[PDB]
């Protein structure tokens, strides 16, 4: 009935009686009112590296690195590199493979 | 400045906002400003040093829009992100 | 019939590295002016 | 009717709208008659309309389709339009046949 | 700065495939 | 107060180019039409190079060519793009109209129609634009369509004297030729505005023929660097016709000159009139032959009305997707028998192409979509 906490700045502002000391209304209960949510559907996952500069050893903070729950298999667990050479690789394979059918079938037919 | 000095002071009326000040400057800076070092950071706040602040925070960033009601005139995300910089400065 | 044939295949051989230049660059700003559309998710909630 | 009933499962599946979340009143040609039935729905059904219209059109803009499990089955594809339209036919008709007398 | 240097490659890699039959290629025969 | 929507160039344009709702779903072939604009401009700057050094006088006409061919630096190039853009013309043409038979676009009539005018306008300036270069072959098709529209009863003969302009062979044919081929691309340009003004009131159809309306995404900057990569594709495929098969399509026959006294052993337009002249090979009547090529290209704007289904794409529609498929196979089979000499068993596949095209047109389409229209139950 003094102050109710709004403004947009996290501030005690003032309210009325029926706005501050009862946020609540006066309906009697929860009506057939359109459905709520706050929630990003996204799915978005942050992994940090959070390694180490020294000790000139570097496998046990590889072994954090790769003991992790995401779910990726370990040859997309680099993240950006490791899935440019395995795209790249199955390209240039693929392409070699189409193009070996073709050398076949053009080797198959006589002059 | 002077609209943020008004700000600052005008707030500060009473016991409430005041208490509350104290509790979330305790929380969240560690200690309670008192205004007169609210004043003397006020102080050398001029030009330059806002617009180099303004682009540091507003100038070519992507930012977060929501919207509720009939926003079917509300512009997509290229338009916003195209309208947070300009093309010749 | 064909005095023309050493600068059409010298503008020939010109067109094709400036089109492979110029292509995937366009194609980047297609996937990313389109890429801000393809993450777009869309849910309905009905009152029921 | 054996013969007719699995061939209008086959069609209703190689037709391709179910495989992006349409019933079958979704696909109609909305002329002026085809808007006339769909001004006199209620609002439920017209909201339910234009959002799997909707979800069609951001689902053919990707070039992909629904899951198999969530697919429009042919026992659950309502009719929801067609008695409106039925009845807009029958005072088109009848309004026709008032300026022809 | 970039389009004569364009030029200049597809030009030296015109004649590097293409050796032994253009007119450039005989400038020390008779002149 | 912001210049684009007060200013009235900048109203017009962000209108017209810029804050148009166009539908996000719109596959690739929605570039072709835009690619068609860009090659009409393509068309009518190499026209302009073509208004400097030809010449209306025939010997020294086909003279001319060869000096723009050759005495002229970037001549040839120019020339060349001509034949080729017109080519490409005919190619983005046909899928234009492909697109506009397949995804149910037909249901704008008055933009059909626009559409069917100007298919009939650039047809002409294509044959009228061939006869300019003044070879054996352009001689040859321009007398067989002379005589042609000489054998109408007591229209032709003064169509004749007009466009001949006298006795023989003389300069007053070639000028008026030259004229009208001019004049007619800026007509063309001018129904190409007519038709995207026509378009302009009704919005953009999506591929799935539903209302749009509920998505819709502004012009600018999607289609825009759509329509970009589109221009750089096609400019791309038009330059490699131009620098490295310049007349892989070009019949060879037109570059030597023209002799009215000798008969060539194989008379052939370009490809994309063939099809039309398959027609011509197709029933032994003259006035017949004319209406069957006047009919051919006329039903499609007789088309609209024959739309007896429901629904509006054929997306949904596979019998009748079916159809076109075989529609567009035996306007392939038209457009490969009408550069064929006419020998056994070239007639009878000719005959039965023609009947099947004009059946697959007319007369089949109606009872596939009353079929379409009775397997979902909405058919009585
Ligand atoms: C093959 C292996 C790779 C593969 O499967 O790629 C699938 C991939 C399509 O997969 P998708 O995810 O379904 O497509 C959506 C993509 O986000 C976007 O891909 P899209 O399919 O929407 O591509 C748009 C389309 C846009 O095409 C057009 O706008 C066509 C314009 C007219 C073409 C010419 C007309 C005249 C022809 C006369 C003959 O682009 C192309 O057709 C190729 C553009 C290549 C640009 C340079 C790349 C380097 O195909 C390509 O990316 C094509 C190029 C690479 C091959
Ligand atoms: C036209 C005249 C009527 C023709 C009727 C037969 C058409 C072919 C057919 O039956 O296709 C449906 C196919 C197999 O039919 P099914 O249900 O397995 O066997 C009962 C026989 N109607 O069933 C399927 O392909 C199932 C499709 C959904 C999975
Ligand atoms: C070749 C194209 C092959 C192809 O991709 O066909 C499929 C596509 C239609 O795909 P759609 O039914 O939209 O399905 C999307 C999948 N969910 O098919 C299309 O998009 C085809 C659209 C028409 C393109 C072909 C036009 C052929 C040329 C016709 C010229 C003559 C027209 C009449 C002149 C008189
Ligand atoms: C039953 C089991 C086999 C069928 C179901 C398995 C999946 C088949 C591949 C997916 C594509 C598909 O559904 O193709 C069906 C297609 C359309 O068939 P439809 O037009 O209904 O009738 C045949 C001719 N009218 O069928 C065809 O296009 C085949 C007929 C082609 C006729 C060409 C002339
Ligand atoms: C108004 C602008 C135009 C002018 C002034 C013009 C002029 C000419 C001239 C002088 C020629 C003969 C020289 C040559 O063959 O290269 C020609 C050829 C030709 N024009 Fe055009 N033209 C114009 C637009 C068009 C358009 C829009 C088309 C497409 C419908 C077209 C199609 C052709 C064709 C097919 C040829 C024959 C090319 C060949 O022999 O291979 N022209 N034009
Ligand atoms: C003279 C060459 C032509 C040009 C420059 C041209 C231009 C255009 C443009 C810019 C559009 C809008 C963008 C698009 O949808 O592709 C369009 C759409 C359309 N055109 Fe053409 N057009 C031409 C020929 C034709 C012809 C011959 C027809 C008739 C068969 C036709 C019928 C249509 C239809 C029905 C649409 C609407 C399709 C849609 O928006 O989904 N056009 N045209």
């Amino acid at each position: 009935m003094y102050y109710k906490f709004s403004s947009f700045t996290q501030k005690l502002a003032g309210a009325w009686a029926s706005e501050a000391y009862t946020p609540q209304g006066l309906k009697p209960v929860s009506t057939e009112a359109p459905p709520i949510i706050f929630a990003t559907p996204t799915k978005l996952t942050s992994s940090v590296t959070a390694y180490d500069y020294s000790g000139k050893n570097k496998v046990p903070e590889l072994q954090k690195f790769f003991q992790k729950a995401d779910g990726v298999p370990i040859h997309l667990k680099r993240g950006l590199p490791d899935q440019m050479l395995y795209r790249t690789t199955m390209a240039l394979t693929l392409g070699g493979t189409i193009y070996c059918l073709i050398a076949l079938y053009m080797a198959s037919q006589p002059r | 400045k002077n609209i943020l000095r008004n700000a600052l002071v005008s707030h500060l009326d009473g016991t409430t906002p005041v208490c509350e000040d104290i509790g979330r400057s305790l929380l969240t800076y560690g200690r309670r400003i008192p205004l007169a070092e609210w004043e003397s950071r006020i102080q050398e706040v001029d030009a330059q040093m806002l617009r180099d602040i303004c682009s540091k925070y507003f100038y070519d960033q992507c930012p977060a829009v929501a919207g509720y009601g009939p926003i079917e005139q509300l512009p997509d995300y290229n338009r916003i992100r195209s309208g947070m910089f300009w093309l010749r400065f | 019939s064909e005095p023309e044939h050493d600068h059409r295949k010298r503008m020939g051989l010109k067109m094709l590295l400036m089109m492979g230049l110029l292509l995937p660059l366009t194609y980047a700003m297609k996937r990313h002016k389109w890429s801000v559309l393809k993450s777009r998710k869309l849910a309905y909630r009905p009152p029921k | 009717s054996k013969w007719l009933d699995g061939f209008r499962k086959w069609y209703y599946n190689a037709a391709g709208f179910n495989k992006l979340g349409l019933m079958r009143d979704d696909t109609l040609h909305e002329t002026e008659d085809v808007k006339e039935a769909i001004r006199r729905l209620p609002e439920d059904l017209y909201n339910d309309r234009m959002f799997r219209i909707k979800r069609a059109l951001d689902l053919t803009m990707r070039h992909q389709i629904l899951p198999k499990d969530q697919w429009t089955k042919y026992e659950e594809d309502k009719f929801y339009l067609e008695p409106y339209l039925k009845e807009v036919i029958r005072e088109r008709k009848e309004r026709e046949e008032w300026a022809k007398k | 700065f970039f389009e004569r240097a364009f030029d200049q490659g597809a030009d030296a890699i015109y004649e590097h495939i293409n050796e032994g039959k253009l007119w450039k290629h005989i400038k020390h025969k008779y002149e | 107060t912001n210049m684009r929507k007060t200013h009235p160039l900048f109203k017009i344009i962000n209108h017209s180019f810029i804050d148009l709702p166009a539908p996000s779903n719109i596959s690739s072939w929605w570039n072709f039409g835009s690619l068609l604009g860009v090659c009409l401009m393509v068309q009518i700057i190499t026209g302009l190079f073509l208004a400097m050094h030809y010449t209306s006088d025939t010997m020294t006409a086909f003279s001319s060519v060869t000096h723009i061919c050759r005495d002229v630096n970037y001549g040839w190039l120019i020339r060349y793009m001509h034949a080729n853009g017109a080519s490409m013309f005919f190619i983005c043409l046909f899928l234009h109209v492909g697109r506009g038979l397949y995804y149910g676009s037909y249901t704008f009539m008055e933009t059909w129609n626009i559409g069917v005018l100007l298919l009939f306008a650039v047809m002409a300036t294509a044959f009228m634009g061939y006869v300019l270069p003044w070879g054996q072959m352009s001689f040859w098709g321009a007398t067989v369509i002379t005589n042609l529209l000489s054998a109408i009863p007591y229209i032709g003969t003064t169509l004749v004297e007009w466009i001949w302009g006298g006795f023989s062979v003389d300069k007053a044919t070639l000028t008026r030729f030259f004229a009208f081929h001019f004049i007619l691309p800026f007509i063309i340009a001018a129904l190409a505005i007519v038709h995207l003004l026509f378009l302009h009131e009704t919005g953009s159809n999506n591929p799935t023929g539903l209302n749009s309306d509920a998505d819709k995404i502004p012009f600018h900057p999607y289609y825009t660097i759509k329509d970009i990569l589109g221009i750089l594709i096609m400019f791309l495929i038009l330059m490699t016709l131009v620098l490295f098969f310049p007349d892989m399509l070009g019949d060879p026959d037109n570059y030597m000159p023209a002799n009215p006294l000798n008969t060539p052993p194989h008379i052939k337009p370009e490809w994309y009139f063939l099809f039309a002249y398959a027609i011509l090979r197709s029933i032994p009547n003259k006035l017949g032959g004319v209406l069957a090529l006047i009919l051919s290209i006329l039903i499609l704007a007789l088309m609209p009305f024959l739309h007896t289904s429901k629904q509006r794409s054929l997306m949904f529609r596979p019998i009748t997707q079916i159809l076109y498929w075989i529609l567009v196979a035996n306007l392939l089979i038209l457009t490969w028998i009408g550069g064929q000499p006419v020998e056994h068993p070239f007639i009878i596949i000719g005959q039965l192409a023609s009947i099947s095209y004009f059946s697959i047109i007319l007369i089949l389409m109606p009872i596939s979509g009353i079929i379409e229209d009775k397997m979902l139950k909405l058919y009585p």
